[PDB]
């Protein structure tokens, strides 16, 4: 069973609509995603983005995640003991916005990007769950 | 089932019910312990009295303020402050009804954690959800997106809200408010050749900062006809009769929020914080951060502060001419009457802490529930 | 002696002890006339008195769910089981203090 099967597990309840393995340890690429969507898209520039030291330039316009602008709202990626990345989708013209959540394991990185109407605490949770799935099994 | 909406504030704590138009219980923020040693029976005295009980009996009782500017310090207090607010302020039991929240902005995580886990341990509620004041504070206006001013008793802050959710990077702090406020005025009262040294004298100051004191359109020029002024000079009769005039003072008390400076520190002001606080956010936010800017708390029922609040915006912002500062008639209790807003809603069922979720997520389900 | 079991905490049982023993008279005659609105033996500090040992909602529902032999409470619990039979005495003593109050 691969990384496409923990996609699968991530779109068992269908509350998210995107879902992404991201290495950035060992092999740093998009080791799995969901085909078709944003998240498929990421490049490792955005990954050091995310993985960068720079904790304060992001706040001025958002990031960037598969191409798509979004904006950050709380940041404990790096502390040991939250490992969590909180983004809204930005949008123009009323277009409808959606929750991102980004997560460390030892090896990967967990991104979720969630539905219309669908809060973002749910996504955070069930990935929070899914990194320290990874984490207790050395991932 | 009707929910109840409590305001944990510095100087004054709110309960009531949802959907009613004012809180029934509204009652400072000390719990009292017996002054003097002595013990008899007396036919069952209180070991001790929170809120109004408190109040009426002070005399006899040394009082604790438990939050020290905005920000929970002893937490045995406020738990007796809340079984208070629940079992005898309003005669509930809290684990059939939910309960809204109300926390300080900026606040510590620890302090969020140990305030979720106290609620469901101890008091065991149903349902909770932590609010910042400011968020509720929209909520009293009835928007969903912007900055909000909050000045209470205990710290004051701006926070930008996008979709009801506050973003905590760029929510900014200025460290005074109403009880700054009041130590500045008898600052000021003791400079005109007054003397506060007692209790009561420290209740008439609080209630001639209800009364009198109003924040002037301008400053530079209400100080140039301040000697000229025949209806800026008040006072005020102490019940045993003593007189307390205040002059100038009247707009020199809530113009530290506008400026800082008036009493020794650096701090930027109510405007300024509000207009670094907006600078410090995305772009595309700011039209809705000028167009939904609220004040709150009872350290702005200082009238003349909106188009004061108006022509400081004007000055530092060139865009800022035609939108309005909005200022309703209640935001003494606009965290309370926007929790009220809130919790009354259908729409607010979803949103709640249920008891499950803190026992699979720990207290760690506060930082994302709540945000 | 049975147990005189009470829903309360002796403070409350005292201090309705002390304000029922003072009248002269048992407790169906207190509660017959609370329901008879008489002011004879009702001024100010007695009624308020009477509000400051109001019953508790808990309290209430404990004794209403004592469906056994009333002969083995108190004489407290008696007074409370017989004002409780009384339809809407709480506002009836709230008007009768108001009017002496508000005449005084
Ligand atoms: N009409 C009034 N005019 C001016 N000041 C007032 C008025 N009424 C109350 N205050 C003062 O303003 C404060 C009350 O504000 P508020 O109720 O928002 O504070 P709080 O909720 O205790 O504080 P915080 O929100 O920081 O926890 C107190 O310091 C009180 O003395
Ligand atoms: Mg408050």
């Amino acid at each position: 069973a691969g990384w496409n099967a923990y996609i699968d597990n991530l779109m068992a309840d269908g509350t998210c609509q995107d879902a992404a393995i991201v290495g950035y340890k060992d092999s740093p690429s998009v080791w799995a995603a969901v085909p078709g969507k944003t998240f498929v898209n990421i490049t490792p520039a955005e990954v050091g983005v995310l993985v960068g030291k720079d904790r304060s330039s992001f706040y001025v316009n958002g990031l960037t995640l598969g191409g798509q602008k979004c904006s950050v709202i709380r940041d404990s990626l790096l502390q040991d003991g939250e490992f969590s990345m909180d983004l809204r989708t930005k949008s123009t013209g009323g277009a409808p916005t959606f929750n991102v959540t980004v997560t460390k394991t030892d090896k990967t990185l967990v991104l979720l990007m969630g539905k219309e109407g669908v809060h973002g605490g749910l996504i955070n949770k069930k990935c929070y769950e899914m990194a320290s799935h990874l984490r207790r099994s050395q991932y | 089932t009707t929910a109840l909406v409590c305001d944990n504030g510095s100087g004054l704590v709110k309960a009531g019910f949802a959907g009613d138009d004012a809180p029934r219980a509204v009652f400072p923020s000390i719990v009292g312990r017996p002054r003097h040693q002595g013990v008899m029976v007396g036919m069952g005295q209180k070991d001790s009295y929170v809120g109004d009980e408190a109040q009426s009996k002070r005399g006899i009782l040394t009082l604790k303020y438990p939050i020290e500017h905005g920000i929970i310090t002893n937490w045995d207090d406020m738990e007796k402050i809340w079984h208070h607010t629940f079992y005898n302020e309003l005669r509930v039991a809290p684990e059939e009804h939910p309960t809204l929240l109300t926390e300080a902005p900026l606040n510590p995580k620890a302090n969020r954690e140990k305030m979720t886990q106290i609620m469901f341990e101890t008091f065991n509620v149903p349902a909770m959800y932590v609010a910042i004041q400011a968020v509720l504070s929209l909520y009293a206006s009835g928007r969903t997106t912007g900055i909000v001013l909050d000045s209470g008793d205990g710290v004051t802050h701006n926070v930008p809200i996008y979709e009801g959710y506050a973003l905590p990077h760029a929510i900014m702090r200025l460290d005074l408010a109403g009880r700054d406020l009041t130590d500045y005025l008898m600052k000021i009262l003791t400079e005109r050749g007054y003397s506060f040294v007692t209790t009561a004298e420290r209740e008439i100051v609080r209630d001639i900062k209800e009364k009198l004191c109003y924040v002037a359109l301008d400053f530079e020029n209400e100080m140039a006809t301040a000697a000229s002024s025949s209806s800026l000079e008040k006072s005020y009769e102490l019940p045993d009769g003593q007189v307390i005039t205040i002059g100038n003072e009247r707009f020199r008390c809530p113009e530290t929020l506008f400026q800082p400076s008036f009493i020794g520190m650096e701090s930027a002001g109510i405007h300024e914080t509000t207009y670094n606080s907006i600078m410090k956010c995305d772009i595309d936010i700011r039209k809705d951060l000028y167009a939904n800017n609220v004040m709150s708390g009872g350290t702005t029922m200082y009238p003349g502060i909106a188009d004061r609040m108006q022509k400081e915006i004007t000055a530092l912002a060139p865009s800022t001419m035609k939108i309005k500062i909005i200022a309703p008639p209640e935001r003494k209790y606009s965290v309370w009457i926007g929790g009220s807003i809130l919790a009354s809603l259908s729409t607010f069922q979803q949103m709640w802490i249920t008891k499950q979720e803190y026992d699979e997520a720990g207290p760690s389900i506060v930082h994302r529930k709540c945000f | 002696e049975p147990k005189e079991i009470t829903f309360l905490d002796a403070k409350k049982s005292l201090n309705l002890n002390i304000f029922l023993k003072q009248f002269k008279c048992s407790n169906e005659e207190v509660a017959a006339m609370i329901r008879a609105g008489d002011t004879t033996k009702f001024d100010v500090e007695v009624l308020k008195q009477l509000l400051k040992l109001l019953p508790e909602k808990h309290e209430i529902e404990n004794l209403r769910a004592f469906t056994e032999e009333r002969a083995k409470l108190a004489s407290a619990d008696h007074f409370y089981l017989l004002l409780l039979a009384i339809p809407c005495y709480q506002l009836r003593i709230e008007c009768m203090l108001l009017c002496e109050g508000a005449a005084a």
